[PDB]
């Protein structure tokens, strides 16, 4: 064939193929004994498919003689230079992330190819593949990108990705038959372009510096959209997005939750590291079966016991004390409420399907509630906070100890400041003079179920004059 | 104990996902973050050994990410394993077992 690279005389496999690991590869793919039997030209044509992946491959020399392949996978290998698939127009898919190439002048004549995987590469230079218009997929992230310009004629694609320098987005406006974008961990803040591309269906934009997505409005075929960590405060634009099944905008500035009242199809919802004090405008969103609202300014979290789907919830990192709430979310799996100010977790005992529950950095003195809690395999309860009610002082004073372990056994304090001593069950200090506070800590490992931990804290305990 | 200050969500893996890839599962985090700067890392087969890089995790963000359409009927589980240290390469966590199941 004119342009194709042909053997006329019966050739060695390892004279066409130089690199020794696909050598190898290809002895196998012929169905050949040894890398030193000749093959024919004949043999080369019958091979269509290579699947070469994780081989540890560093030159394709010789592929150019496999006229007919249209399909290749040489992911996860070594690769630089790809000059040897120049002419092999009846390529239609090529699977080449995880490689070294940063030069793809290679594949600018490939015109068939409708799928073609480079990310996790050393590309800058995309302008090689203006003229594939026939691609549907390709994916460009964890490479050096910084202009796009390249992707502006490509009015077939429907899914897209690229990274990881690019702020100019302009060069998608004539790419409307876009249904999944992924931009996430460039240098954007300017989304504006995105109103063109109204059959997007899937949107993933984190890691950049986004503050406006009035651009979104229209984009109403939207199912899923990741806005995470971005420069986000006003989400009112998102009431617009009716069909999101699955948002996130965890690590954002956003404490209006108003527009996402009507989101009813959500059953994913992500809202971690923002300002949050008010989750009233969630209290419809029933079909949510994973709710993240760590990290926020949260007290009030009475809304939430509307959310009986739940089987995972995050609340970590807030200045929640009451936890009852969550108790009639009878589903609840994974529970995750660490940096809180919660004492009684009795109204636990009815998350009888809990396995990861994460309670450190409370108020917790009494573990008995959870005792039959027996499916978990996931514990945290560690350093534990909290100060008791006066007690007057006197020179011989004594408290009982009230840390009580699952048993209902007392766990004897580990330190005791002061001087103090212990005989169970109360702590003596004879104190020298007056002192307006004492405190004593405890550390016990402890299992429930199939899930171990230190339920460990520090007790401070007031004296009266 | 093992848990520690981990936060993970439960991993659903279907097989002949739709691109572009490689395509976020879940995002990972340890608490121990707000006494530091922490950086995410994950080992086991699919992972750091055979198959390399079926599995990978961004290291300052947490997310755990799959490279490429999964086959059940190829392979149907994988045993990976989070690790969290700080700027000073100490463990702030003990290593996590993450069980994936490849479904329909």
């Amino acid at each position: 064939p004119l342009g194709s690279a042909t053997i006329t005389q019966d050739t060695p496999i390892n004279q066409i193929f130089t690199d020794t690991a696909l050598a190898e590869k290809m002895k196998t793919v012929l169905g050949k004994t040894n890398v030193t039997d000749t093959v024919s030209q004949t043999d080369l044509d019958q091979v269509t498919t290579l699947q070469a992946d994780r081989l540890g491959i560093k030159s394709i020399d010789g592929v150019e003689y496999l006229n007919n392949l249209t399909q290749i996978n040489f992911s996860n290998n070594q690769l630089t230079d790809i000059t040897p698939l120049k002419n092999l127009t009846k390529l239609v898919d090529i699977l080449m992330n995880n490689n070294q190439i940063a030069d793809i002048t290679p594949l600018a004549n490939l015109t068939n190819l409708t799928g073609l995987t480079l990310f996790n590469n050393q590309i800058t230079d995309i302008d090689p593949l203006k003229n594939l218009t026939n691609l549907n997929r390709l994916e460009l992230s964890s490479n050096t990108i910084s202009d796009i310009s390249a992707l502006s004629g490509l009015t077939s694609l429907q899914q897209l990705s690229f990274g990881n320098q690019v702020t100019d987005l302009k060069p998608l406006a004539n790419l409307t038959t876009l249904e999944r974008l992924d931009i996430s961990s460039n240098k954007v803040s300017d989304i504006s372009v995105l109103a063109k591309l109204t059959n997007l269906e899937s949107l993933i934009a984190t890691n950049n510096q986004i503050s406006d997505i009035t651009p979104l409005g229209i984009l109403t075929n939207l199912d899923e959209l990741s806005l995470n960590g971005n420069q986000l405060k006003d989400i009112g634009t998102l009431a617009s997005l009716t069909n999101l099944t699955d948002l996130d905008l965890a690590n954002n500035q956003i404490s209006n939750l108003a527009p996402l009242s009507g989101l009813t199809k959500l059953t994913e919802l992500k809202l971690g590291a923002n300002q949050i004090s008010n989750i009233s405008p969630l209290a419809g969103l029933t079909a949510l079966t994973n709710l993240e609202l760590n990290e926020n300014q949260l007290e009030d979290i009475s809304p939430i016991s509307n959310l009986k789907n739940l089987t995972y919830l995050t609340l970590y990192f807030n200045n929640i004390s009451d936890i009852s709430p969550v108790s009639s979310l009878t589903k609840l799996q994974r529970l995750f409420f660490a940096n809180n100010k919660v004492s009684d977790v009795s109204s636990l005992a009815n998350l009888t399907n809990i396995n990861w529950l994460s309670a450190g950095h409370n108020q917790i003195s009494d573990l008995t509630p959870l005792a039959n809690l027996t499916r978990i395999t996931q514990l945290g309860l560690n350093d534990q906070a909290w100060t008791n009610a006066p007690v007057n002082y006197k020179a011989n004073v004594s408290i009982p100890n009230t840390v009580k372990n699952v048993t209902g056994a007392l766990i004897a304090p580990a330190t005791i400041s002061d001087g103090g001593s212990y005989t169970e069950p109360d702590i003596t200090w004879n104190l020298p003079s007056y002192t307006n506070e004492v405190s004593y800590t405890f550390s016990q490992p402890v299992t429930i179920g199939k899930g171990t931990t230190t339920f460990s804290g520090t007790v401070t305990q007031p004296l009266k004059g | 104990g093992p848990l520690g200050s981990w936060v993970i969500p439960p991993i659903s893996c279907p097989e002949n996902e739709k691109g572009p890839f490689p395509k976020n599962l879940v995002q990972i985090k340890s608490n121990k973050d707000k006494e530091g700067k922490v950086f995410y890392s994950i080992t086991g087969q699919g992972a750091d050994t055979p198959p390399v890089g079926v599995f990978i995790i961004e290291r300052e963000t947490g997310w755990l990410k799959v490279t490429e359409p999964l086959d059940r009927e190829r392979i149907a589980t994988y045993t990976l394993f989070s690790h969290a240290v700080s700027s000073n390469g100490n463990a702030v966590e003990d290593p996590m077992e993450i069980l994936i199941t490849v479904t329909d």
